[PDB]
């Protein structure tokens, strides 16, 4: 070429293209040595791309002074002269749209005459192609800027890039954007759940497993080519234990008391304080309680033990006074009570092992029955022991109770305690089964429980003896039921029996005995001692090892998702985009969740876009001005007509209007609608020369909701350039960008969109690959060869041209086959017709006339549909040339085509290829 | 001023 | 007869060092203390066990320092306590104490404020004990969904990290939009969840930036000009907007907000700059015409949208929370006891604000009454004022009002407190009061702690000194002496500020002397002390460079990183494009040191209903050998 301009050449860009929103993420030690106790750090960045201002942040850590987020630092990155390209977050494939290369020129004394130009990519249409980029020329005053628009239709999606450059006349300055933005499918995201179900094995599982097999989804209303995901979502409940309420502590308050009177009062006094202290301490239950109260608690359970100290024999055993025969009874509850309090004041072991070795070698029979010969006087403290038969079974129970409790602390003192509970145990085991009433079924269910015994006809009579499944009871005082069904309690917890508890339990809670008072002693030690182990026996929570095995098929076999109850409310669970089958096989304790989603995009019914403003945009031919001048002004008149869709009038309004190219608004026109009810037209806009007035913004006042709101004004075409780009219109309300409408428009162009050829959702650039007008001259028989003999040549074909097709949008030449010289992907044989494709852009470099016939080779790169349809677009690889007639070839003007054509079908023919 | 009252001290007020 | 004592914080802290003061009072030679530590009420496991030894040299005072560690019987919700058990030769005091299963603190840094679907998350988690101090721990990490469901789990150790754990997070391209969370806690104390948000967002970068502004923090109900505004509008890399703005006000009431449509106005942006009123007519007439005064105490809100002159880009920014008031400044009693010392100065200590909250410069304030003190605010809008008091169980009603020369009576402040009497053992009429200068206080310089006392002079002569305990951080920093000498009504304790004093502490002092017949009384008092907030170190990052110009795309350009010898610095650079977005949940050290100051177990500004309530209010437990304790603490929280 020959063309000198005194500009950068676009070769000579190389476009900034890296604006991360963040960078630097950078770990730095300050091992320099310090100066005034502060250590400096010298480290060179390199700024990236971005034309803003950066905030830089530290933090730093030290183990001597600890945590210091700095002040922020801010860098401003500035250049006098640049492109701001102004692309969206995403775009909708196939759709035309239009966006803003924003030129600033911050030079303060100095105009700029600038050439803009987007480059050519496959993944979009525009005007540009690879002939030609589409290049602007425009002037920006100092301290001003331009918007250039340009309008593109993205043609593939995922991640594509737009990209912008500019140069300065003069001036040896240029910039470059390159910069992405995600082109989208026309599917909306849609999530449909398919199935939701529950997973227990060990609950609705038949033979331990539990089987919950899905079917896919159909998605019959998915857009074609688009990938879908099905999100399967696992969620377990960690799973808890419903624990009865303990009593609250406030009902124990009256049973802190000071003990007093004799061996038996005594105890009576002290029996409430220790096992309320037992009591709160197993609830953890001071703190409602008052805390500093159980140190004074503990002081009356010293003074109750050191009081009892008086009325403790020679022989180790008790009794109400000091020369009163020594009680059976009443020293094994001595030991009841003692051993219980072990861990809450200091119980002299010689005491409570004395007491035991009394009980053994005085008062057990051969046969193992623990045997009464001094009975307490006071006959309302031993609960239902009192007006007992079977005397011998309850007595030797309640003992044995006693030894079993001080047998860890008095084990290696008497030695022969496992032989005397061992007897005890046989005689209870021996006459269980005849016993009638609930109080001895249930103290001596208790006292075999402890050995292991309670098994079998045993353990029946002992369930079935209670009335209700929930309390053992006899005829008499209430309280000796209170006292037998704590007993129960006692050895249902020893046996684990834990589905049998909560019934009784709860009738124990709701019996809302607090004890204290009269003839209260063991009605209140043994429900305050049997609930208190109920809390410390109950399970803090239920398991969970939900081992689903949830392998989807051609998935192989991988490490599934345990919740394991500790992750069960994490929800992480990688899937498989594609729709397969669901095959469920659950197998463990405890409860989940499952549920199955299906992602993917579906084609809405109708528009998504312009759903609140209606916009409808004509461009037409202005008449002749009464002047009647030249009038060489091709004028013409736009026309936007606008409605919102609403209820009631949208308040404040923008129309942002681009202008085709080289065209400008009429100044006068724009004055009438400035001065005007609703409307205004800034006089930074107003007052413009071009080279700024391809841009134009209309303030609204308000657009009705129930008619058209439509105006009018001229626009002048100043600059003829080759490719006039389609002007656009956009209307919104100022309170929400995103609820606009964008409208097109172009004298030629229908709708104002560019020319592409579309089947299904597939499109190509029409406004492109045009045939390339060749002179007959130059071309020679060896350069004709060479060029069919390219790999890249697909088809050879001599034609002959049936019918002409003209439309607004692709012409159509459909051609006749009668020679096959070189044969491609297309299998098509001589007569047969094939339809060729030309945008209508290219009309002036192909010389078509029907009847007459054609030399034609291309590129399978440029064929258009399937088998059936398979049509061939004529681009700038064809090769179209005229074929002379043999009647012709006689005329000089001729002699040289007809020697090369004919030379060359022979060549092709007969001797094909080189290589 | 600012003082306290009682029979003894500097700051005492009178 | 020897009377012992122990003073510790009145909620311990596992893992944590922890300090006892113990003191030995009027006993001779040397003697030797045990302190342990129990399980409450069980007391079966030893938790801590420390000695030392009391000696005349000291003065009868010394210290443990030990640290609870995390055991099994710790972590339904109930609340945890230790027996803390001290043995003085064989004398034995206990007190059992509240428990926190808290542990330190973690601080969560994200690399931006907002996010697209298909980007990463860059965030941190910093690592420090109560003493923000770097630890190494174990730390569970979740991120949640809008939904409040955690997507991803993640179990790590900072031990060797330095105390900087750093992660990261893929977005997915299939996302809910909204906020979204990163919730992070210590593997030994899952009931402390700290955490932060960040959005997730389909954008664009904007180009620019608006800021909306009032002329005055506030609007005066009876200004005839209305609500006067400032709309600015910079691109970011600080150049001035040409524009179109469309401005819209709204009245706030409660949760209620009503928008003023007759008060939309579209003005010119010129210069980066425009102006916009909402006169008080359109106001008044949008609320159907009440009295103006029936608007005092809500707010207003303005949106502003600016569009550039090319149209190709618009960005809106809202002011919201502007006051409608009758008076530019409030008054607050927050930092003054709520008890006096009849017959001794009581001082206030009063906080003047702007209506938003900031604090109020050279505001002259005034006790209504009496002998007329009138101060000024300082910079941190305290002002100091000093009053005297009668000895009488008669409550102390204050009011306080401004006196700003410029504006009318009814434009003043005022505020009105009660103090109630600090109450004696026996009815002694025996008190202690400290007094300190409330001007702006530094590490590095001194602070003149006054101790000032009030005893009837026969039985004045027995005071020989006061012990002190400085609390900082809800854990005793220091403790001491302050000598005294008979005679002496006012003696001075210099105290060096240090960095270790921030962000604030809390001085407690008292004194004990024997009543005829053995009877012990202990008096007591407290008072709250401001530190200027800074880094304990310090760290600054500038350019290394000469600014004679902005640096251009692509240009090397040298970081200047000044610190703390040793210090891991930690860094991120953020287009500032992103904060025009969104500005929210940013890591700052002002945040940090509020962390630290909502975490204080002291509760009050200082002194108490009597001996008793002024330990407890300080965070302090007092329990000595003759039975004269602090009550239990009854919540792990600061009273309401
Ligand atoms: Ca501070
Ligand atoms: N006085």
């Amino acid at each position: 070429s020959n063309l000198d301009e005194d500009i950068i050449a676009e070769e000579n860009i190389v476009s900034r293209s890296e604006f991360p929103e963040s960078w630097l993420w950078n770990v730095e030690d300050l091992k320099e040595p310090p100066k005034n106790g502060i250590s400096t750090k010298l480290m060179n960045i390199f700024l990236k791309d971005s034309i803003t201002t950066w905030e830089i942040l530290a933090v730093s850590m030290s183990d001597k002074k600890g945590i210091c987020v700095a002040d922020p630092f801010e860098v401003t990155v500035m250049q006098d002269f640049f492109i701001d390209l102004r692309l969206p977050y995403s775009v909708v494939r196939n759709e035309q749209v239009e966006i803003r290369a924003v030129l600033y020129n911050y030079r303060q004394n100095q105009e700029l005459k600038v050439r803009v130009e987007l480059l050519h990519n496959p993944a979009f249409c525009s005007l540009a192609t690879t002939k030609r980029r589409h290049q602007q020329t425009v002037t920006i005053p100092p301290k001003s800027s331009l918007s250039v628009p340009y309008v593109i239709v993205p043609l593939k999606t995922g991640l594509q890039e737009v990209e912008v450059k500019a140069a300065v006349y003069h001036h040896f300055i240029s910039d470059g954007v390159r910069k992405s933005l995600k082109v989208v499918p026309e599917g909306i995201r849609m999530n449909k759940t398919v199935a939701v179900r529950t997973l227990d094995p060990e609950r609705l599982g038949r033979e331990g497993v539990q089987k919950e097999d899905i079917p896919p989804a159909d998605l019959s209303d998915q857009v074609p080519d688009t990938e879908s995901e099905t999100r399967i979502l696992l969620q377990g409940t960690p799973v808890a234990q419903m624990t009865e309420d303990a009593v609250d502590a406030e009902r124990l308050k009256h049973l802190i008391v000071t003990p007093s009177g004799c061996g038996e009062q005594n105890m009576i006094g002290m029996t409430p304080t220790v096992i309320a202290v037992h009591y709160l301490d197993e609830t953890e239950q001071w703190e409602k309680f008052g805390l500093e109260k159980r140190q004074g608690a503990l002081e009356l359970i010293k003074k109750g033990y050191t009081q009892q100290l008086a009325f403790r024999q020679p022989s180790s055993a008790f009794a109400a006074f000091v020369k009163r025969a020594p009680s059976t009874w009443l020293t094994a509850y001595v030991v009841k009570v003692f051993s219980l309090a072990v861990n809450l004041i200091a119980i002299d072991s010689q005491v409570l092992c004395g007491a035991v070795k009394w009980l053994i070698l005085e008062k057990q029979k051969p046969d193992g029955v623990f045997q009464e010969d001094a009975p307490v006087i006071h006959q309302e403290m031993i609960g239902g022991l009192r007006n007992n038969n079977e005397k011998d079974m309850a007595l030797t129970a309640f003992v044995l109770i006693s030894l079993q409790e001080a047998k860890d602390i008095c084990e290696e003192q008497v030695n022969s305690l496992p032989g005397s509970i061992t007897k005890a145990g046989d005689f209870l085991e021996a006459n269980y089964m005849n016993l009638q009433r609930s109080y001895t079924v249930a103290i001596a269910g208790y006292a075999l429980a402890q050995m292991g015994r309670l098994k079998g006809p045993l353990l029946n009579k002992f369930l079935t003896t209670a009335k209700d499944k929930n309390r053992w009871e006899d005829p008499g005082k209430q309280l000796y039921n209170v006292e037998a069904t704590s007993y129960a309690l006692l050895a249902l917890l020893q046996l684990k029996d834990f589905d049998f508890v909560p019934p009784v339990v709860r009738w124990l809670n709701e019996q809302r005995y607090y004890g204290g008072g009269y003839g209260s002693t063991q009605a209140t030690f043994m429900v305050f001692q049997a609930l208190a182990q109920y809390q410390k026996d109950a399970p803090d929570h239920q398991e969970l090892n939900l081992d689903v095995s949830l392998q989807l098929p051609s998935r192989s076999s991988k490490i599934t998702h345990r919740i394991h109850w500790e992750s069960a409310s994490l929800l992480r669970s990688e899937e498989t985009k594609e729709n397969e089958g669901f095959t469920v096989t659950a197998e463990g304790k405890g409860q989940g969740t499952l549920s199955v989603v299906t992602m993917y995009h579906a084609k809405a019914k109708d528009q998504l876009t312009c759903n609140k403003f209606d916009l409808k945009v004509t461009i037409k031919p202005a008449p002749e001005t009464e002047k009647r001048p030249q009038d060489a002004k091709n004028t013409m008149i736009l026309e936007i007509c606008t409605r919102y869709r609403g209820d009631q009038d949208a308040t404040m309004s923008i129309l942002d209007i681009s202008m085709m190219t080289g065209f400008a608004p009429d100044t006068d026109d724009l004055k009438q609608l400035a001065n005007g009810v609703d409307r205004y037209i800034s006089k930074y806009e107003l007052d413009k020369a071009f080279s700024d007035r391809n841009t134009l913004i209309i303030y609204l006042d308000k657009v009705s909701h129930s008619e058209d709101d439509c105006l009018a004004f001229k626009v002048h075409q100043y600059f003829n350039v080759e490719l006039i780009q389609p002007g656009a219109v956009k209307v919104y309300a100022y309170y929400n960008l995103e609820e606009s409408c964008t409208r097109f428009y172009h004298p030629e162009k229908e709708d104002g969109k560019l020319n592409k050829l579309c089947r299904d959702e597939l499109c190509r650039c029409a406004e492109e690959n045009c045939f390339i007008q060749k002179s007959d001259d130059k071309v020679t028989l060896e350069e004709r060869l060479d060029k069919a003999c390219e790999p890249g040549v697909d088809y050879v074909y001599k034609t002959r041209l049936v019918k002409v097709q003209l439309s607004n949008d692709f012409d159509e030449y459909i051609m006749a086959i009668e020679q096959t010289i070189k044969s491609g992907s297309d299998e098509v044989q001589v007569g047969q017709q094939r339809t060729f494709i030309s945008p209508i852009k290219c009309r002036e470099a192909l010389k078509l006339e029907e009847k007459k016939h054609y030399l034609m080779w291309g590129l399978s790169s440029d064929f258009w549909g399937e088998k059936p349809n398979l049509s061939y677009i004529i681009g700038k690889d064809t090769w179209v040339e005229h074929w002379p007639e043999e009647d012709e070839c006689q005329d000089e003007e001729n002699q040289k085509q007809c020697q090369d054509l004919g030379a060359f079908t022979e060549s092709m023919v007969v001797f094909g290829c080189p290589n | 001023x600012i003082c306290v009252w009682q029979d003894w001290g500097a700051h005492r007020c009178i | 007869s020897p009377m012992y004592s122990i003073i510790t914080p009145n909620i311990l802290r596992l893992e944590s060092e922890e300090t006892m003061v113990l003191e030995a009072h009027d006993a001779q030679g040397d003697v030797p203390v045990t302190v342990t530590v129990h399980d409450f009420p069980g007391k079966k496991l030893v938790l801590s066990s420390e000695k030392t030894v009391l000696t005349p040299a000291t003065n009868h005072m010394g210290n443990v320092t030990f640290t609870i560690p995390a055991n099994r019987e710790f972590k339904k919700g109930r609340n945890k306590f230790v027996t803390v058990q001290a043995t003085f030769g064989t004398q034995v005091v206990e007190k059992v104490v509240l428990v926190s299963l808290q542990s330190g603190y973690l601080f969560i840094q994200t690399d931006k404020t907002i996010y697209t679907p298909g980007s990463t998350v860059l965030y941190r988690i910093f690592t420090v004990n109560h003493k923000l101090l770097p630890v190494g721990r174990t730390v569970m990490v979740n991120i949640e969904n809008p939904e409040g469901i955690p997507v991803k789990q993640d179990s790590l150790s900072s031990q060797n990290q330095l105390g900087v754990l750093p992660l990261s997070w893929d977005i997915p391209e299939l996302v809910n939009m909204g906020q979204w969370k990163i919730r992070a806690y210590y593997e030994n104390s899952p009931q402390q969840v700290f955490s932060t948000e960040f959005e997730v967002k389909e954008y664009v970068l904007p180009s620019f930036e608006v800021i909306v502004e009032p002329t005055e923090k506030f609007y005066y109900i009876y200004n005839e000009k209305g609500l006067e505004v400032t709309i600015t509008a910079r691109f970011l890399y600080g150049k001035k907007v040409e524009g179109t703005a469309f401005v819209i006000f709204g009245i706030q009431d409660g949760e209620q907000r009503i928008s003023l449509p007759e008060s939309l106005k579209r003005i010119p942006i010129e210069d980066g700059s425009g102006e916009v009123v909402l006169s008080r007519k359109v106001l008044l007439d949008g609320v159907q015409n009440p009295r103006a005064e029936d608007l005092v105490g809500k707010s207003l809100y303005v949106s502003a949208t600016v569009i550039l002159h090319s149209g190709s880009d618009m960005v809106q920014a809202e002011r919201s929370g502007i006051p409608i008031v009758t008076s530019p400044y409030q008054i607050h009693f927050t930092k003054t006891p709520k008890y006096f010392k009849p017959g001794m100065p009581f001082d206030l200590m009063v906080f003047v604000t702007n209506p938003d909250g900031s604090p109020a410069y050279r505001v002259p304030v005034a006790v209504q009454g009496e002998d007329t003190v009138q101060s000024l605010t300082q910079g941190d809008g305290v002002a100091k004022l000093s009053i005297n008091t009668h000895p009488s169980q008669k409550p102390l009603s204050i009011t306080v009002r401004t006196k700003k020369q410029e504006l009318s009576e009814a434009e003043q402040a005022t505020r009105t407190m009660q103090a109630l009497p600090y109450s004696t053992v026996g009815n002694s009429n025996n008190y202690l009061h400290l007094s300190v200068l409330r001007t702006e206080l530094r590490p590095g310089e001194t602070l003149n702690v006054n101790f000032l006392l009030r005893m009837d002079r026969a039985h004045e002569a027995k005071i020989r000194y006061y012990t002190y305990l400085i609390m900082n951080k809800g854990r005793l920093l220091k403790a001491g002496r302050q000598v005294r000498e008979p005679g002496q009504d006012l003696v001075v304790l210099p105290l060096s500020i240090t960095t270790d004093f921030i962000p604030s502490f809390r001085l407690v002092a008292y004194y004990t002397l024997i009543g005829a017949s053995g009877q012990r009384e202990v008096v007591a008092d407290s008072v709250w002390v401001d530190v200027k907030d800074s880094c304990v170190g310090s760290l600054v990052v500038k350019s290394g460079q000469s600014e004679d110009r902005q640096p251009v795309p692509g240009q090397q350009m040298t970081l200047k990183i000044e610190g703390d010898h040793g210090a891991r610095v930690v860094l991120v650079a953020v287009d500032k494009g992103v904060f025009v977005l969104n500005k929210k949940n940013k890591l700052t050290q002002s945040k940090i040191w509020d962390v630290v100051e909502k975490a204080d177990i002291g509760c009050t500004p200082g002194s108490g209903k009597d001996y008793a309530g002024v330990f407890s209010d300080a965070g302090l437990t007092f329990t000595s050998s003759s039975g004269q304790q602090t009550a239990q603490r009854a919540e792990l929280q600061c009273p309401q």
